[PDB]
């Protein structure tokens, strides 16, 4: 599923159909995920497979009919987005981290970064006329 | 000269580990012969 750790898999070569998965978990573990201050802060840490990102960049540029070749072949799971909240008003804000041209060292085996980054956000409100503009 | 020795054939389909692969074949004719 792009979990960043192995989901369970099998075949029973007895009947004509044979394959199963087993379910496991929805996240790669031990990532900080959230922090707080007792003044009432939070961090809604959101985090996504860079390899999923690659399949997405691939899929969308093939929907653009382009030849895809991400110079990053190499898997890791990376932070992706977060929410923050107004502890008293219940307003909030979204922040998003996005990226393209994954790269890797074809000689030293090293993460060569992303050629392009894309960065996005919105505040949001309980409202009453004001439109947010990402 | 030119002539047939033998032949084989196959299908890729993963029928299952031992499922019913089943078919028949024949030349209608090797119109040229001898």
């Amino acid at each position: 599923q792009g979990l960043g750790i192995a989901s369970l898999v099998m075949t029973v070569p007895h009947m004509s159909p044979t394959h199963w998965r087993c379910d496991l978990a929805l996240n790669k573990p031990w990532l900080l995920n959230v922090m707080n201050n007792n003044r009432g802060a939070e961090t809604c840490l959101f985090y996504r497979s860079s390899a999923q990102f690659w399949l997405d960049e691939k899929q969308l540029v093939e929907a653009a009919g382009q030849q895809p070749e991400c110079h990053l072949p190499f898997p890791m799971h990376l932070h992706w987005r977060s929410e923050i909240f107004d502890e008293i008003t219940g307003n909030r804000l979204t922040q998003e981290q996005e990226y393209a041209h994954g790269s890797w060292d074809g000689q030293e085996r090293e993460f060569r970064g992303f050629g392009r980054l894309i960065q996005r956000d919105t505040d949001g409100f309980a409202q009453v006329d004001i439109p947010t503009h990402p | 000269q030119r002539r047939i020795k033998s032949v084989s054939v196959s299908l890729p389909m993963l029928v299952g580990p031992y499922e019913d692969v089943c078919a028949q074949l024949t030349q209608t004719s090797s119109s040229y012969s001898t």
